[PDB]
């Protein structure tokens, strides 16, 4: 069983330093590029850091550039994140996500359980039109989000990812480029798009399908998420 | 004596086959090779705009 | 009473005729051999071993030296009446080629030592750097031959015909003295030491071996070393004699000056033969190159 | 004793009927077509990374992904467009002679001299490639693995027999026998219900995967058949032997249609492949080059060349966009 | 002529010479051909001699020209 | 390479290339030898340091910081013309002949004149000296070799067998290294090492162009 569990969260004072450890067990850790994604309370996901396979290429978000440090321990199968100074804007639930890149891979398939961290007191913009959509079971729902640039690369692959977050759970990947169904998700999902306007449709919606739907671009760093569309029942 | 018994049965199976004149078979092969000729990137060189290699 | 009298530099036309004929013949022969080996190597890329790279570079150096040969023949014909720019260019190219050829002989010997003595060990994996070694050799040869380009110009004299000489000041005689150390240190002594060490240990290894074709290998190795000595030793010997003479260690007479002046160009003519003897000695002596040429003849 | 004479008269009857069905050769009927001229192919890519001789290669169904096994014990999956190594699978035995790529791209089988057909799973949840199954039951070296589906694979061996497996159970579902020599190569029909195997007895015979019966047999080659490829429409196949000749047999006519021999050819054919239309019959020889034979007039319509050693495997993509050749100098070259 | 290693034209110096017996005089300034400046006088009998450039009268006539 | 995912794919490809190069570097230290000979000739009992690991049998004993891999092709029972080219790159052939038992000469003739192994040297091992010496007294070396004329002593008979085994060479660029072995012999590894190093010296000599 693939399992990502991370610890180190808690209440910290401003200006302190805290380290988070993402322990992996159930896959070849040395062959997966690992990310860190944080979700502010009832605000939405946001990319933080990324380390490639073998600690070769490392990137950081512009918000925390030069302030966070990410390290990889391949023999121990552990992923760390060292933060020097913490403001009041760093309080969020931190997720650990694996990502393997090659021709035809699924680079956001598995997400960590999330750790809660509390602190006491140019880029591509993805916009989601609607924040809440009520609907009854059995009715098709359409979710759409736009992008500033045209994500359609010269090679014909469009880098758009659709994530699903059930209440109280961790996000799960559904479609990774335009309609490429993820592994294990129901076939009722379908995705489309053309250049800058993209649409997600769910035929024969079920009661277990409610949640917040995030669309993220992977064309160029830093990765940016959408506002988040919530389904109501 | 028990090894050559199956060989003659195989020969019976192979002998009774609905054969077709080689002229018709060659004509069919020619017809296929001429009909599916516009979709061959090897027989007719592809334009450089549609050559992934 | 007659001790004080000028020295008269003598010369003969027979010597000039002989040097021009010998130079032309050497030019033609070396050009032919280098062309053949370059064609044989470059025609087919089947099995491009390191020795092929070494032989290709050696042939290139030999052929470029052959190219610079006829202008030197004309210089010996009438002195340097061709200008300062050609003096600089020809002298630089000739010195670069001489250094590169000698250092390539040293590198080939090193390859043979590491291939026959350290053959079983993992040190044999270290001979894959032939491109880098060749580039380093060419660069270092250019570096040591740069002083020739910087400080060479036509020199005029009332009694001496013009020649592409060096101009480093009023005391040039001693500056040339100091310059001459480079061709004798990185041009003969170091390569001789490397070749001696490598081929001696290779001979020791072959001597304690039990194959059927050891005899030919020893003959070829000894032929290479002996021919290198025969080709380059007299030149360095006469240069050392001149070196001792100009510092007055050896007593100075007009007769000794004339003898050394003649011996110098005679020894240089003899040593030039490396350009024509390198192909037969190194490449064409092996069965692989003869077979390659025979198949190319089709 | 009487059975021998019965077999002799049966063969005589078969030969008499076969000669009766023949009226005109292929080279005579189709003599009015314009020649395809000279087909010049240039090396577009050169796939490097192998450190030993390559015996086999297979193309993905998407005509972008490759697979190749060599003596180094490595099974490399290439990206034929950007020349990238997607996977590197290490074999247990360095002696491997036959790659195979699944039609769906999920699995890749790779067996050889070590007598078993190892099957590898590419799409795993752990991110690595694991040996899903190891199929055993053959007493001789394996050759020309072919995938029918994701759980059905056909194999050929030196045990003078071909076998149809079930990857799920792992047992030999059906066994095809009738050859009197080592079976060297097979190809699956596009209809995916028949296949032909080329053995060392200078005879290739058509099989049925469902019933396990030898429907037909073909003779004419003077030496051991080394490779076989089907015609695109599934009604003919081309064989290559050490006799330095290629032949075109037709399933409906039961006779060879034409021969692809040239007087300058001395060494035999190692691999045989067709084009998407079925006009160019590419064949690899032991003289380090491949000759493109116009499959309707038996004229050499160009020469590939470019390789330093013997060409051991050929591959034509499903769309026909490229031809990839592998040889013993550990280099793969893609031609277009 | 022809030379590949030009050397000094004079080997030894004579300081005993009569001015009247000298017919022609030439001076070679220091340069790439030789380090030491040489002054040569040709006698009326065909004999050729070498003089010291450091001699007082010789240096005076050298600086004169 | 413009995209981020394509950059990561290129990094993965470079890592795989580095791993392949390292594995190839580690795969040049070993020496690959081929074992051959008639059955029950001791072809599997040469060196007591066996350390093995139906099909192909590998033996990977080591000596003097050098790894020897002996591929015993026994048990295949197929046509040798179709898979013997898999061993074109072997350093040498170790031929084991039992003197206490024509077939061995036939294999030797077939393997020596094969087109793949025209330049591969052969190390010939003559096993069971004591058994041959005890058997020759009981039965003279004439039933299998009717052409023999020399003395019936051990040395001359052994030399005669060695001569008929070497007479099938009939090829240049090849040397046959001979050695006489008994059951209670331990220095077979040393003999193999000397033969292999001699073969490597000869190959390097040929490559360097000295001969």
């Amino acid at each position: 069983d693939v399992q990502l569990v991370e610890s180190g969260g808690g209440l910290v004072q401003p200006g302190g330093s805290r380290k988070l450890s993402c322990s992996a067990s159930g896959f070849a850790f040395s062959s997966f590029g690992m990310h860190w994604v944080r979700q502010a309370p009832e605000k939405g996901l946001e990319w933080v850091a990324y380390i490639s396979s073998g600690s070769g290429t490392i990137y950081y978000a512009d918000t925390v550039k030069g302030r966070f440090t990410i390290s990889r321990d391949d023999p121990k199968n552990t992923l760390f994140l060292q933060m020097t100074s913490l403001r009041s804007e760093d309080t969020a639930m931190y997720y650990c996500v694996r990502s393997i890149y090659y021709y035809g891979s699924s680079p956001f398939d598995f997400w960590g359980q999330g750790t809660t961290l509390t602190v006491s007191s140019s880029d591509i913009v993805m916009t989601q039109a609607t924040s809440s959509v009520p609907v009854t079971p059995g009715e098709s729902v359409s979710i759409s989000c736009r992008s500033s640039k045209s994500l359609l690369h010269s090679n014909g692959n469009t880098y758009l990812y659709w994530f699903l977050q059930r209440p109280g759970q961790s996000p799960q990947l559904l479609i990774y480029r335009m309609s490429n169904l993820a592994s294990g998700v129901p076939d009722r999902f379908s995705g489309s798009g053309s250049g800058t306007a993209f649409t997600l449709t769910i035929s024969r919606l079920e009661a277990e399908d409610v949640g917040v739907y995030y669309c993220m671009q992977h064309l160029e760093y830093p990765l940016t998420f959408g506002a988040g569309t919530k389904l109501e029942l | 004596i028990a090894q050559a018994r199956k060989l003659v049965e195989q020969l019976k199976m192979e002998a009774n086959i609905d054969r077709i004149k080689v002229s018709k078979a060659a004509a069919d092969l020619m017809a296929y090779c001429e009909a599916h000729a516009k979709e061959d990137p090897l027989l007719t060189p592809v334009p450089a705009s549609e050559n992934p290699f | 009473l007659l001790d004080a009298a000028p020295c008269e530099p003598e010369s003969l036309e027979i010597n000039k005729y002989f040097v021009v004929i010998i130079y032309a013949l050497v030019f033609l022969l070396s050009l032919l051999g280098n062309s053949l080996v370059m064609l044989v190597i470059l025609y087919s890329r089947v099995g491009r071993s390191v020795t092929d790279v070494y032989l290709l570079n050696l042939a290139l150096a030999d052929l470029l030296f052959a190219l610079t040969l006829p202008i030197w023949a004309a210089s010996k014909v009438n002195g340097w009446i061709f200008g300062t720019f050609l003096c600089k260019v020809v002298s630089l190219l000739k010195e670069v080629n001489f250094y590169s050829g000698i250092l390539l002989l040293a590198c080939i010997s090193v390859d043979r030592y590491l291939a026959i003595v350290h053959a079983t060990r993992t040190l044999t994996q270290k001979r894959y750097l032939v491109k880098f070694i060749c580039l380093s050799i060419w660069g270092l040869s250019l570096l040591l031959a740069l002083p020739v380009l910087l400080f060479r110009r036509t020199v005029y004299s009332s009694n001496v015909s013009p020649a592409c000489y060096e101009d480093m000041g009023n005391n040039t005689a001693n500056w040339r003295m100091l310059l001459r150390i480079l061709p004798q240190s990185f041009g003969f002594i170091v390569p001789l030491l490397i070749m001696l060490f490598c081929y001696g240990f290779t001979l020791r290894t072959l001597f304690k071996a039990h194959m059927g074709q050891k005899h030919r290998a020893m003959r070829v190795i000894f032929a290479v070393v002996l021919i290198f000595l025969l080709c380059w030793l007299p030149y360095n010997l006469v240069l050392l004699a001149d070196t001792l003479m100009r510092t007055q260690v050896i007593q100075e007479t007009c007769e000794r000056r004339n003898h050394i002046d003649r011996a110098l160009d005679a020894t240089e003519i003899l040593g030039i033969l490396h350009s024509c003897l390198n192909p037969l000695i190194y490449a064409f002596i092996g069965q692989k190159f003869r077979h390659g040429l025979l198949k190319i003849l089709a | 004793d009487q059975l021998r004479q019965e077999a002799e008269q049966l063969k005589n009857q078969i030969r008499d009927a076969r000669k009766a069905c023949a009226d005109a050769t292929l080279s005579q009927i189709t003599n009015n077509i314009d020649p395809v001229g000279r087909i010049q192919m240039r090396t577009r890519r050169t796939l490097r990374g192998h450190l030993a001789k390559i015996y086999a290669m297979h193309w993905g169904t998407d005509s972008r992904l490759l697979v190749s096994a060599s003596q180094d014990g490595k099974l490399i999956i290439w990206d034929s467009y950007t020349t990238n190594k997607v996977h590197a699978i290490p074999l247990r035995s360095s002696w491997v002679m036959t790659c195979a790529y699944a039609p769906s791209g999920n699995y890749v089988a790779c067996g050889g001299l070590d007598n078993i057909c190892s099957i590898y799973n590419l799409k795993t949840r752990e991110g690595n490639v694991r040996v899903s199954r190891e199929l055993a039951g053959h007493t001789g070296y394996l050759s020309c693995c072919r995938f029918l589906d994701d759980n059905q694979i056909v194999t050929s061996s030196g045990d003078t027999t071909c076998a149809l497996w079930d990857i799920e159970t792992g047992q030999q579902t059906t066994t095809f026998t009738g050859h009197t020599g080592d079976v060297m190569s097979l190809s699956l029909a596009p209809d995916t219900r028949l296949f032909v195997s080329g053995a060392c007895d200078a005879s290739a015979k058509l099989w049925d995967v469902r019933e396990g019966m030898c429907r037909q047999t073909f003779t004419g080659h003077e030496s051991d058949i080394n490779a076989i490829c089907f015609f695109p429409n599934g009604n003919a196949f081309a064989t290559g032997s050490d006799d330095a000749t290629c032949r075109l047999f037709d399933l409906r006519a039961d006779q060879e249609l034409m021969t692809y021999s040239h007087d300058n050819i001395i060494c035999g054919i190692t691999s045989v492949s067709f084009s998407k239309s079925g006009r160019l019959l590419l064949a690899g020889y032991d003289d380090f080059n491949c000759n493109v034979w116009d499959a309707l007039k038996a004229d050499r319509a160009g020469v590939l060349a470019g390789h330093d050693n013997r060409v051991s495997c050929l591959g034509v993509t499903d769309d026909g966009m490229a031809v990839a050749t592998g040889s013993w100098d550990s280099f793969l070259k893609i031609w277009n | 002529a022809v030379l590949t290693e030009l050397r000094c034209t004079c080997l030894r110096v004579t300081l005993r010479v009569n001015p009247k017996t000298i017919g022609k005089l030439q001076v070679f300034p220091a340069g790439p051909q030789c380090s030491k400046v040489e002054v040569v006088a040709s006698l009326k009998n065909g004999k050729q001699v070498c003089l010291d450039p450091e001699a007082p009268f010789l240096k005076k006539v050298i600086q004169k020209i | 390479t413009l995209s981020a995912e394509e950059r990561a794919a290129l990094e993965r490809s470079k890592a795989i290339e580095k791993n392949l190069k390292e594995d190839g570097i580690s795969a040049a230290k070993d020496v690959k030898l081929l074992l051959l000979g008639a059955d029950n000739s001791g072809k599997s009992t040469i060196v007591k340091q066996m350390k093995i690991i139906t099909g192909i049998v590998e033996t990977h004993f080591t000596f003097k910081n050098l790894h020897f891999r002996l591929f015993d092709v026994g048990g295949q029972r197929s046509e040798r013309k179709k898979w013997i080219h898999c061993f074109e790159d072997v350093t040498a052939i170790i031929f084991c002949v039992d003197l206490s038992d024509h077939e061995s000469l036939m294999l030797f003739d077939s393997i020596c004149n094969n087109k793949f192994f025209i330049d591969t040297s052969i190390i010939l091992f003559l096993n069971k000296k004591d058994l041959f010496g005890e058997k020759i007294k009981k039965s003279p070396l004439t039933i299998c070799f009717p052409e023999y004329t020399g003395p019936n002593t051990y040395e001359d008979a052994a030399a005669y067998i060695q001569a008929q085994f070497e007479s099938k060479n009939r090829s240049p660029n090849k040397e046959i290294y001979c050695h006489m072995t008994c059951a209670t012999d331990t220095n077979n590894a040393q003999v193999i090492f000397d033969a292999v190093t001699d073969i490597i010296i000869a190959n390097n000599l040929r490559g360097c162009g000295l001969y």
